[PDB]
């Protein structure tokens, strides 16, 4: 479960993003995408070229989601719940992908966020993304 | 895979004992049943709405006779999976987009199928023998994804 | 979350295992160690030996606290708190050992009751030891 | 592992610009945190009751330095890993009963410090490099495990 330091961590790092959230979607899908290709499997139908105006649309849908996560940190399984239903039943994603979006949003945080990517703040963030895992894999089965 | 002859023999002897129409169409069945979301590559299959709806579809029993079948034949070629399975792992890639860890899935299904059915005869070092084959046609399955 | 059905099926199936509990928990620890030799780890203390004593023990052990939860299957975080504790803040497993575990309790299961081990119970029992190492896992950080 | 000719130069390149005694403290620490459970190894260490007391810890920041040390020199053996770590694989099994899921920990923790150390500079492409690096070090260290 998040603490409440985990809580002022997440908000405050979350909080730098800012107005590039969409930004660092786009690049946080793109990292997967190169790094683990086998998470392409479920997008056959986008260009996943560099720079593909589909990637970075879904990009900045992603990260709107975690920035209602942020907004929600005390009620994230109800303000998650559409997105809950949605995974599990239309787009049924294997659950261990989740583990691979998380990684990369963490390294893209860490190279955006120099000095807000404390020990602590990374400790914080890798709780959070593993709890929005949790949440959108929830009605799985 | 990295087999000991012992561990060989001991795969090779039980396999000879398998009915192969009848544990491919469960282990493909269990699967649809344990890990629901493997039910997307099969729409067209029909009514999979009930461990009983899936069992009991004829499409699911074929497909899963089809797949144990090449599995059969992969362990003919057990000190080369990744040649046996080459073009099965690029149509799995480039036509299907399988999640190759539906591969992983589908080998743990195929194991508890296999103590399900010969109970005594699956013993833990029968059983740390196929986990080795398994574990062996799902690496050479998602060898050529991209 | 279990549903209704589940946790049915997890109460027929266990009913069946009865006074074999113990045993079933011994070899399914066996078939851990020899499938996947990584979590033996964690036992450099114990002789793991086949029929070794402190293995049959364990099994012994790892069984009663399945079956405390089956009787708590609606209460499960509070039944098993001290068990939580122990792992999170003692033994410190790494979470990925609970997939193997569980998998070799299936195993295990599947090769005793052959009869009571459907397609429907299976997917229940799974979604039980996924709650169970859920339950044990929860407090690690 | 399956690195391009221009997948090991960007791995040798950026690798040049690193202090591995820095980075080792780094990486190591940050294990410690993120996934305290891998503190199971180090109470002889000390201190390690909140993050300052790790990042901070001197005997922390000196094995960092020796694991990097060692990661360092699987850097310039790339074609031959396992040859390279067999015998730290039998001492981390053997002797410390390290589970091998910790040194996949490391290797994605590895990553975030470069990330964090590098920013831009760490590519999509170049991540993608090293992600392979540290996974073929991880299973180097894990391939004498018994
Ligand atoms: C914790 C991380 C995740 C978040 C916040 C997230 C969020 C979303 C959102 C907001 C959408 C768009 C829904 C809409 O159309 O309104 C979406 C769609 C989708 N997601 Fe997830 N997702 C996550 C993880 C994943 C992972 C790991 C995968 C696969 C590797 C995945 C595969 C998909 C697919 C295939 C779609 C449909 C895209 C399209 O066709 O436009 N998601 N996701
Ligand atoms: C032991 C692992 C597996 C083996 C050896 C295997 C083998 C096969 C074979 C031989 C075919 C025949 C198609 C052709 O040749 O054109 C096939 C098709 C297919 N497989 Fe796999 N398969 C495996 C695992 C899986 C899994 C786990 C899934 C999904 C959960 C999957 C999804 C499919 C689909 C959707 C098709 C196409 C069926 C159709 O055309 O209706 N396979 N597979
Ligand atoms: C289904 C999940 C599990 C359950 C219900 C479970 C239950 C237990 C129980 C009841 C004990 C004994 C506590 C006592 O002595 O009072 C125990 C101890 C222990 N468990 Fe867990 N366990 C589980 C998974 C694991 C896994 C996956 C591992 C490692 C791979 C593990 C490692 C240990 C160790 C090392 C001990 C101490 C053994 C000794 O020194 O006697 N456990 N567990
Ligand atoms: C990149 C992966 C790693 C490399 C190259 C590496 C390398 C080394 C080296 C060179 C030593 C000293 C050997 C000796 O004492 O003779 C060592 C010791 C040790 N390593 Fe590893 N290591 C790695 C990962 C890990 C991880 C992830 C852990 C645990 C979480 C770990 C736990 C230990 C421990 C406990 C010791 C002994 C410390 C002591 O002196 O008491 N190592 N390692």
């Amino acid at each position: 479960m998040l603490s409440p330091a985990d809580k002022t961590n997440v908000k405050a790092a979350w909080g730098k993003v800012g107005a590039h959230a969409g930004e660092y979607g786009a690049e946080a899908l793109e990292r997967m995408f190169l790094s683990f290709p086998t998470t392409k499997t479920y997008f056959p139908h986008f260009d996943l070229s560099h720079g593909s105006a589909q990637v970075k649309g879904h990009g900045k849908k992603v990260a709107d989601a975690l920035t209602n996560a942020v907004a929600h940190v005390d009620d994230m399984p109800n303000a998650l719940s559409a997105l809950s239903d949605l995974h599990a039943h239309k787009l049924r994603v294997d659950p261990v992908n989740f583990k691979l979006l998380s990684h990369c949003l963490l390294v893209t945080l860490a190279a955006h966020l120099p000095a807000e990517f404390t020990p602590a703040v990374h400790a914080s963030l890798d709780k959070f993304l593993a709890s929005v895992s949790t949440v959108l894999t929830s009605k799985a089965r | 895979v990295h087999l000991t002859p012992e561990e060989k023999s001991a795969v090779t002897a039980l396999w000879g004992k398998v009915n192969v129409d009848e544990v491919g169409g469960e282990a493909l069945g269990r699967l649809l049943v344990v890990y629901p979301w493997t039910q997307r590559f099969f729409e067209s299959f029909g009514d999979l709405s009930t461990p009983d709806a899936v069992m009991g579809n004829p499409k699911v029993k074929a497909h899963g006779k089809k797949v144990l079948g090449a599995f059969s034949d992969g362990l003919a070629h057990l000190d080369n999976l990744k040649g046996t399975f080459a073009t099965l792992s690029e149509l799995h890639c480039d036509k299907l987009h399988v999640d190759p860890e539906n591969f992983r899935l589908l080998g743990n299904v195929l194991v508890c199928v296999l103590a399900h059915h010969f109970g005594k005869e699956f013993t833990p070092p029968v059983q740390a023998a196929y986990q080795k084959v398994v574990a062996g046609v799902a690496n050479a399955l998602a060898h050529k994804y991209h």
